[PDB]
């Protein structure tokens, strides 16, 4: 499993203490589908994490 | 676009090689050296630093006021250059 | 924030490259709601400041 | 070849350690552990954390 | 000397995670924890803790068991990560004050400086504040009994640096702030 | 100094900032006129700077 | 097709316009900027190298500035 | 939905490519679906999903089986003429999280209403695990047999086994489970 | 010679400390490994009415002007307005002060 976390408080602001849990891919699974990952529901809470250059940008 | 053609063929190895020689601290040149380990630089954007030799450079082959390649990260000098 | 973009030439590749603030000249593409064409060059614009796409001309 | 849905159990110990730890998130690299116990494939649940002396190299 | 503390609910945190840890033995006793704080202001300003395994006997009171390597190890990591907190005093959890605790103050008073001693609650059904800071001195008294340890209650109040308070409210999301005006005010004027 | 608290800084690189005062310090060296020093974290003021 | 559209992650919103100082034989050249930031990145596809006629403006990144392609003026 | 008892495979006869590409739950549920599509055939359901593998009798996937189940208690919804008998020595066979999870939604489903303390017990036997999808079959079944019954000892069973368990889906399927056993007792 | 065998535990205490000093005197060569960059220094006495006061006045290469107290070990050559000086990455700390010249 092995999470690995990010605390930032540096640039987060007192009203919200957002933080995130990563993880890293496999680097054969580049030709199947990406992320296989059944029951979908909660990933509208994980769009949450949707600034424009470091999530998608990387 | 057929130069890039094979060329983009062989851009895969390309990703593979990019985390090799990705580092460039804008090209430092040295001053002075006070002790073999600690080395007086100067970056071009004015600011005086010092880091310590890596292993895959000999002391010998530092010249004086040399422009090398140069780690951005752990700041130490992989490869020199002639000019 | 975001930054304040100006165009001062449209490139043919939907690659708009753009005359931003100092270290700048940023080349990108803008968000696919708003088309090329209609952004003017020489006029300034709305940009986002990382991901770089327009919001809206300006006078 | 299978990969499942997890979701990472987080509790206000870790939490407050990882808060302490964010007082402790001055500019240099700061160093921590996570600690607990994987009771399935695709539920994890921390327990215990604590954090590490700095280092020059971070 | 000292005229108030300063107790952060990290450390009562812990105190849940001395009730988590026990592992449901039955045995559910005062356990202690090496409490940890800034007596270098004349305020005193917990940040942080641990825990010790503390056993005493069943039938006799004066019968308890620490550690001082453990004390020094886990005050030692804890130092070389954080020197800028030191070893201030200690509390049991348990709502009665023991006899032997006198004596189990005792070594904490030798090894550390003057110890304050904190009474909290293993069940917080108490609607007061579960913290009480007991001063360990020895005073004089006017009927001519000899001199012993005797704890003062020195006024404290619980507060939170600046993330303990952000988290706190992300994980409740139950209370409501201040908020003057009809309902903040007239609860209190209530209960 | 616009409020007798909260007063706007000058950097020595150039951007201006506004300030908290320090629960420990007083008003008396927090006059206008006086250089002081600041922390990157809350902009906080541990104690002065005298020029020379 | 898609390889022709695999490198869209480097020309894509992390580009910036560049000035090239000199073209190097060890395939690693030299560039520059209004810091003038000297970065060697092997080279990639759509660049001429020989016709592009060094000391002008040319592509860069917000990334390790892999030169990408290359633009006329 | 658009194939439900017309019995139509021959719209998922145009290719095996686009079925079995990935090795996953969607096996499970396309055998589900499978089941969704054809209902009340007594021969040719046992026959159709034997005859998908019965060459080495050894599925790489056990989606296929405990789809087979789990889809063959959709079609044996209420019959009166069922296989239960087999599935309790077919459930008895030893596999994890497919006989168990799928033997438990097909076999329960099939069993609904009957309200047997056999198919409880066994029901029982499969959420004392502690396994969170398991148990969740068990659950969603046990609301499923339970149905009007109202067996004493059965509720506080089940709320006393939820707050026992960090597990969430045992949650939500005792969640169900005790949800659908209430039926007319709102007295 | 009852009175001096007392001596015995200090000598167990003092060796007892040349045995932990090994550990903070490592974190020595681990902290003060590297100097990154050079940055001037103007000494500055202040005066904070212990508490006593004690400064000195910084100037990075590239122009930034911090805060700090006189730190690092104990001075004899330093104190001096001058260049050449040790500093870690956003702490600021004085290391190891050298000549420029
Ligand atoms: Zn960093």
């Amino acid at each position: 499993r092995a999470v690995a976390v990010v605390v930032d408080p540096i640039q987060s602001v007192k009203g919200k203490v957002v933080i995130d849990a990563f993880r890293l891919i496999n680097a054969n699974m580049m030709v199947l589908g990406h992320e296989p990952r059944q029951t979908t529901s909660n990933l509208g809470h994980l769009n949450k994490p949707s600034i424009q250059a470091l999530i998608h940008g990387l | 676009a057929p130069p890039a053609l094979w060329d983009l063929a062989a851009d895969k190895q390309t990703l593979q090689s990019e985390q090799p020689l990705q580092v460039a601290r804008c090209t430092k040149i040295i001053n002075a050296d006070s002790e073999d380990p600690k080395y007086i630089i100067n970056v071009k954007q004015f600011a005086k630093f010092v880091v310590d030799l890596s292993d895959q450079v000999a002391p010998t082959d530092i010249e004086e006021g040399m422009r090398v390649g140069v780690d951005r990260n752990k700041y130490q000098i992989h490869i020199p250059l002639p000019p | 924030g975001s930054y304040v973009g100006e165009v001062v030439r449209a490139m043919d590749k939907k690659k708009v490259l753009v005359k931003v603030h100092p270290e700048g000249k940023f080349v990108v593409d803008v968000d696919k709601n708003i088309d090329i064409n209609d952004v003017t060059p020489n006029c300034r614009v709305a940009l986002r400041n990382d991901s770089y796409t327009l919001h809206k001309i300006l006078p | 070849a299978v990969d499942t849905a997890e979701q990472v159990y987080i509790s206000s110990l870790a939490l407050l350690k990882m808060l302490k730890h964010g007082r402790a998130g001055v500019p240099m690299e700061v160093m921590g552990l996570m600690l607990g116990e994987f009771v399935d494939d695709y539920t994890v649940r921390v327990i215990d954390v604590f954090a590490m002396p700095q280092s020059g190299t971070g | 000397a000292v005229q108030k503390v300063v107790v952060h609910p990290l450390v009562l945190l812990s105190v849940v995670d001395h009730f988590n840890r026990i592992g449901k033995v039955g045995n559910q006793k005062r356990v202690v924890g090496v409490l940890l704080g800034s007596w270098q202001k004349k305020v005193l300003d917990v940040s942080n803790s641990f825990a010790v395994p503390f056993d005493e006997d069943d039938k006799d009171d004066s019968v308890w068991f620490l550690d001082h390597d453990y004390l020094e190890n886990m005050y030692g990591m804890f130092k070389k990560v954080n020197a800028r907190e030191r070893i201030v005093g200690w509390y049991h959890t348990g709502p009665k004050l023991h006899k032997n605790d006198i004596a189990i103050n005792e070594l904490m008073k030798r090894y550390c400086p003057n110890s304050v001693l904190v009474i909290i609650d293993v069940k917080p059904k108490d609607l007061g504040l579960p913290t009480e800071a007991y001063i360990s001195v020895e005073e004089v008294h006017d009927d001519g009994t000899p001199t012993s340890k005797t704890f003062e209650h020195v006024t404290s109040e619980i507060g939170a640096e600046e993330a303990e308070e952000v988290g706190v409210e992300h994980l409740l999301r139950d209370i409501k702030d201040t908020t003057v005006g009809t309902l903040s005010q007239r609860i209190t004027n209530q209960v | 100094q616009l409020t007798e608290e909260k007063f706007i800084v000058k950097a020595t690189n150039g951007p201006r900032y506004v300030v908290g005062c320090r629960r420990q310090l007083d008003k008396s060296k927090l006059k206008p006129g006086t250089r002081v020093a600041l922390d990157m974290t809350t902009l906080t003021i541990m104690r002065y700077l005298p020029r020379e | 097709e898609e390889e022709r559209s695999k490198v869209d992650d480097l020309r894509g919103t992390p580009m910036s316009v560049g000035t090239l100082e000199e073209i190097i034989d060890d395939n690693h050249a030299i560039v520059s900027t209004s810091v003038g930031s000297e970065h060697y990145v092997s080279i990639l596809s759509f660049v001429d190298k020989d016709l592009l006629e060094p000391g002008c403006s040319v592509l860069l990144n917000h990334k390790v500035h892999a030169v990408i392609g290359v633009l006329m003026d | 939905f658009m194939h439900c008892g017309t019995t139509s495979d021959q719209f998922l006869r145009d290719n095996l490519e686009w079925l079995a590409r990935a090795t996953n739950w969607a096996k499970f549920t396309a055998t589900a679906s499978l089941g969704v599509i054809h209902k009340g055939h007594e021969k040719e359901a046992l026959q159709l999903m034997a005859t998908y593998l019965p060459k080495d009798t050894s599925p790489g996937s056990a989606y296929q089986e405990g789809g087979g189940l789990y889809a063959l208690g959709l079609i044996h919804a209420n019959h009166g003429g069922d296989i239960i008998d087999y599935l309790l020595n077919q459930l008895k066979n030893a596999s994890n999280d497919i006989v168990r999870h799928g033997g438990s939604l097909g076999l329960g489903l099939a069993a609904m209403g009957t309200a047997r303390q056999d198919v409880y017990d066994l029901l029982k036997t499969n959420l004392y695990q502690d396994d969170a999808v398991t148990g969740e079959a068990a659950g969603l079944a046990l609301g499923l047999v339970m149905l009007g019954s109202k067996n004493a000892q059965a509720i506080e069973d089940m709320v006393g086994y939820a707050q026992e368990t960090q597990h969430e889906k045992i949650l939500r399927g005792l969640a169900v489970g005790i949800a659908l056993v209430m039926y007319g007792r709102m007295e | 010679k009852i009175m001096k065998s007392e001596v015995l535990r200090v000598t167990h205490e003092l060796q007892a400390m040349k045995d932990k000093i090994k550990e903070n005197s490592e974190k020595i060569k681990v902290n003060k490994t590297l100097p990154y960059l050079v940055s001037n220094v103007i000494e500055l006495l202040d005066v904070d009415p212990q508490r006593k006061g004690k400064c000195a006045v910084i100037k990075t290469s590239t122009r930034q002007t911090y805060f700090l107290p006189v730190i690092g070990l104990v001075d004899a050559e330093k104190l001096k307005p001058g260049d050449l000086v040790g500093v870690n990455k956003d702490s600021y700390l004085i290391l190891e002060t050298l000549p420029t010249e």
